[PDB]
């Protein structure tokens, strides 16, 4: 009825997206064949938000799968739920992007982008009232990084009055596997600042420390990290997939979270009594982005509690943390912490808490990236790979300036008083 | 996503003979081309199909071309154990070699056969749904390896434009050099090819020679011994293209992460572990141990001291019993060591990949079958030491114009010798500019 269109781009985006659909299909009682085998009926009241209903009461995800190389596309179809996706919604190239942002955005992704929008258009015309789009991808590669922001720019031109969400894996402070990630990330951030309403910042080093220190996974894998992201992605979309009134659609969420248009980058969190849950979700060690909330101030916050619990206890415990740590909440946005509760818990857990914070501490991430980027660009290192695809140097300078502006803006409000 | 190998001269052909032998053992391809495990007959989009084409009869044919200007070397292939593997058109031979003369390989004898080579290459390319680039195996020192390869590289740039070309070159070594003019041939081919190759992996025969003696107790190595060891480096690099995996690199990826500047595209490989069966016995080596071995100068493939230079990019290709957690810890330790210096314009300086297929050893070889191995491709400024040694030898002879008449007799002008040497002078200068700390 208020339908969302999902897109996953690149090896990272598709892997994360696939486990997202595994989590919520289970939560809504959909099996790999697309048939409902659930217990409660709240599972279906808002199923049409993320699923199309097709002949035979089979539910097919409203998902589009994209990548410039077919490899990860074939792994998605062989996975547990790979049977559920609409086979015509697999839009893949053969070349790959080679960690080159220009290839995904300008040359190799350009040849494939129209084939993607044709699937997007076909899904959107089948919506009673299209709500917005969400994208999963990484900013360090070339396909999800470069081609992802191209799709975002193209989609806005066809649907300029629709909300655009993204789940973006950011480069990490100390762990990297690609040399040119400072270039690819800085070029994508420039796009996201301008063409997205809400972006969730995820970095793998924080996820890995959780997997290794807290969950005690002695040899974590991208498989283990992705299970964390999919659990979080389920939590942040609970208010969109189950009956409720608070942040019940993408626009209402954005209006409560984004005081200033360019500062729409969020720090997610997940946990794991009621007092225990509330303490964890606020802890730095439960954040999926490598930024300390104690190094900034929260402009806005959204907490989602799932399972059967005493709302009185929850309401009382949320207020204590706010009144306990008044220094870390802006004084000029009154009542900027909003709490929602859903009776449906996740699988394996009886009580969960998901955290969405718009903290000025996120500037630290954009500073890390800017420092690395300038160190390369002052010497024009690795630049021939990009100018060789047709880019000019000034596209790099502008991307750097915009992020430096974004860092300045975050500091501006971190020190503002009443 | 397909690659065509071109093996030029004795060194390139004989190297390819070892590499393709290893590929067949890694994929279970028999000397007659049959691969029983393959159930898609006559075709397929399998990972091994990037290097092997298929016929309706179930044969698996290398996407390779062998070229030499004299038939002695390639005739072994035509009659060897793996003779059935290659279609006769793939093996190309003239009748009169280049006589250690770059000019004969490039102008006099080379032009006689260049057009035929391109035609056979073009027939391989037409058998492609999508072609990544070319892999060119040759030697800097030989007349055919230097003279004809340079002509082929230039022609490939025309017929295929900016499409990738990667070289595997053999740096001269007095231990086994069969020519006094090898310095001339190397400076000339490097200059002529310098702007056509996107990435060139050099191997110093002297380094291989010392590694075989030391690590494999080989008292007096032969080309057979050396070539098998080169095959392991070539196998590791291509492993990410031939075997199917989620943590792979491709030609485009690791090019984009190794080459910061077009002319600075000469990494030196390092392989680990290189061990004899006696020492391997009751001795298993960890991911961290082989990772540390890559930064020890003793194990390098070009005689140079990376400690006296700076790293601009490292590509670590692990294969075998390797887990991500081990890899991350090993690279984490390297980033703490101060004896390993990176330029100040490369904060993120590690490309990483894992393939889970274990290394293979040819029967009767000297290397032990290990469970996990690693190849590191590092672009360090120390490689310029190799250029300096070879430019000095060029200068000593050219100062007296020694042997230059053989090249002028085949059409060349003295200008090409200074022009080429000035290009090497600029390259030697470029390698020190990039090593200077930023303002
Ligand atoms: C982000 O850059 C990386 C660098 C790196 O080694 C320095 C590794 Cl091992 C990984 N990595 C890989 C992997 C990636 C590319 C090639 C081979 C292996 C697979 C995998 O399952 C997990 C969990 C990780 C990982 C992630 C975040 C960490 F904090 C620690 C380890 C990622
Ligand atoms: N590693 C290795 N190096 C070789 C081999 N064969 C020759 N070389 C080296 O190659 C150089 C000489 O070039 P060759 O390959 O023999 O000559 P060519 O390429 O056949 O060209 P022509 O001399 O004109 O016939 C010397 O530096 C040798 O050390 C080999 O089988 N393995
Ligand atoms: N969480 C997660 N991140 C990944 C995965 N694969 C790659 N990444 C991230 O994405 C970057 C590599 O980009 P990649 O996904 O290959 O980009 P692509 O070229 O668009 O496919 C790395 O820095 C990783 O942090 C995965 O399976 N899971
Ligand atoms: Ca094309
Ligand atoms: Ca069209
Ligand atoms: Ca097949
Ligand atoms: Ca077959
Ligand atoms: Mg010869
Ligand atoms: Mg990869």
């Amino acid at each position: 009825m208020r339908e969302i269109v999902h897109i996953q781009a690149g090896q990272c985006g598709n892997q994360i997206g696939a486990k997202f659909w595994e989590v919520i299909s289970d939560e809504h009682g959909i099996d790999p064949t697309g048939s409902y085998h659930g217990d409660s009926d709240l599972q279906l009241e808002r199923i049409n938000v993320y699923y199309n209903e097709a002949t035979g009461n089979k539910y097919v995800p409203r998902a589009i799968l994209v990548d410039l190389e077919p490899g990860t596309m074939d792994s998605v179809r062989s996975g547990p739920f790979g049977q559920i996706f609409r086979p015509d919604n697999f839009v893949f190239g053969q070349s790959g992007a080679g960690n080159n942002w220009a290839k995904g955005h300008y040359t190799e992704g350009a040849e494939l982008v129209d084939s993607v929008l044709d699937v997007v258009r076909k899904e959107s015309e089948s919506c009673d009232c299209l709500q917005g789009f969400q994208l999963t991808h990484s900013l360090g590669g070339g396909t999800g990084s470069g081609m992802g922001t191209l799709l975002i720019s193209k989609i806005r031109e066809e649907y300029p009055d629709r909300i655009m969400n993204t789940f973006s894996v950011m480069p990490s402070p100390k762990v990297s596997d690609t040399v040119v990630e400072p270039y690819n990330a800085t070029l994508s951030v420039h796009q996201l600042v301008e063409n997205t309403d809400e972006t969730y910042c995820i970095d793998n080093e924080a996820l890995y420390d959780i997997c290794f220190r807290t969950l005690k996974l002695t040899t974590p894998t991208y498989g283990d990290l992705n299970h964390l992201v999919s659990a979080t992605m389920s939590g942040v979309t609970t208010c969109l997939r189950f009956p409720g009134q608070l942040n019940a659609d993408l626009r209402k969420l954005a209006v409560n979270m984004v005081p200033f248009p360019r500062l729409h980058f969020f720090m997610p969190g997940f946990a794991p009594t009621v007092p225990e849950l509330t303490q964890q979700m606020f802890d730095s060690k439960n954040m999926m982005a490598a930024c300390d909330p104690r190094h900034g101030r929260y402009l806005t916050v959204a907490a989602i509690f799932r399972g059967r619990m005493s709302m009185k206890e929850v309401d009382e415990q949320m207020l204590n943390v706010q009144n306990k740590n008044s220094s870390y909440f802006v004084e000029w946005i009154p009542n900027n912490v909003k709490t929602a509760v859903c009776d449906i818990p996740p699988r394996g857990l009886k009580m969960s808490a998901t955290f969405i914070g718009n903290s000025t501490a996120i500037q630290e991430l954009f500073k890390r990236i800017s420092e690395q980027f300038t160190a390369m660009f002052r010497r024009k290192a690795f630049l021939h790979w990009y100018t060789g695809e047709g880019m000019d140097e000034m596209e790099f300078t502008e991307a750097e300036s915009n992020m430096n502006d974004l860092v300045s803006e975050y500091q501006q409000y971190q020190d503002a008083t009443a | 996503r397909e690659c065509i190998s071109i093996h030029v001269g004795q060194a390139g052909v004989q190297i390819g003979n070892a590499c393709w032998e290893l590929y067949c053992l890694e994929h279970g391809i028999q000397p007659d081309g049959q691969m029983p495990s393959d159930k898609t007959i006559g075709g397929g989009d399998d990972s091994f199909n990037t290097f092997f084409s298929e016929t309706g009869a179930g044969k698996h044919v290398p996407r390779a071309v062998f070229v030499d200007l004299e038939p002695t070397v390639i005739d072994e292939v035509r009659t060897g154990t793996y003779r059935q593997l290659f279609h006769p058109e793939q093996l190309i031979t003239g009748k009169e070699d280049a006589a250690n003369n770059y000019a004969r390989g490039h102008y006099t004898i080379g032009k006689e056969i260049i057009d035929l080579v391109l035609d056979r290459i073009r027939k391989l390319a037409d058998q492609c749904t999508g072609l990544q680039g070319f892999l060119v195996f040759h030697s800097f020192g030989g007349g055919t390896g230097s003279g004809f390869t340079s002509l082929l590289m230039e022609r490939l740039s025309v017929d295929y434009g900016k499409k990738s070309k990667l070289e595997f070159s053999i740096y001269p070594a007095p231990q086994v050099s069969t020519a006094v003019v090898e310095p001339y041939n190397s400076i000339l081919t490097t200059h002529t090819t310098l702007e056509h190759s996107d990435c060139a992996f050099m191997v110093d025969n002297e380094a291989i020679y010392d590694i075989c003696r030391r690590n494999l107790d080989i008292e007096r190595p032969t080309y057979t011994n050396l070539n098998r060891l080169i095959s392991q480096i070539v196998s590791s690099i291509t492993a990410s293209l031939r075997f199917d995996g989620a943590l792979n690199v491709d030609l485009t990826e690791f090019q984009t992460n190794l080459v910061p500047y077009p002319r600075i595209h000469f990494p030196l490989a390092t392989y680990a572990p290189v061990i004899s069966a006696e020492k391997a016995y009751h001795e298993q080596l960890s991911v961290a141990e082989i990772t540390n071995a890559c930064f020890e100068p003793a194990n390098q493939m070009v005689k140079c001291d990376p400690r006296h230079g700076k790293y601009m990019a490292c590509c670590l290709l692990y294969r075998g019993d390797v887990v991500p957690k081990d890899v991350n810890a090993a690279i984490a330790t390297i980033k703490t060591k101060r004896s390993i210096q990176f330029v100040d314009w490369c904060p993120t300086g590690f490309k990483v990949g894992i393939n889970y297929q274990p290394p293979t050893v040819v029967p009767g070889g000297d290397l032990a079958k290990v469970q996990r191995a690693v190849c590191m491709l590092s672009n360090t400024t120390a490689i310029a030491e190799a250029w300096a040694r070879l430019d000095h030898k060029f200068d000593l002879m050219y100062a007296k114009r020694a042997f230059v008449h053989w090249y002028v007799g085949e059409g060349m002008e003295e200008g090409e010798f200074s022009e080429a040497r000035e290009d090497m002078a600029a390259l030697e200068k470029d390698y020190e500019e990039v090593g200077v700390d930023s303002v």
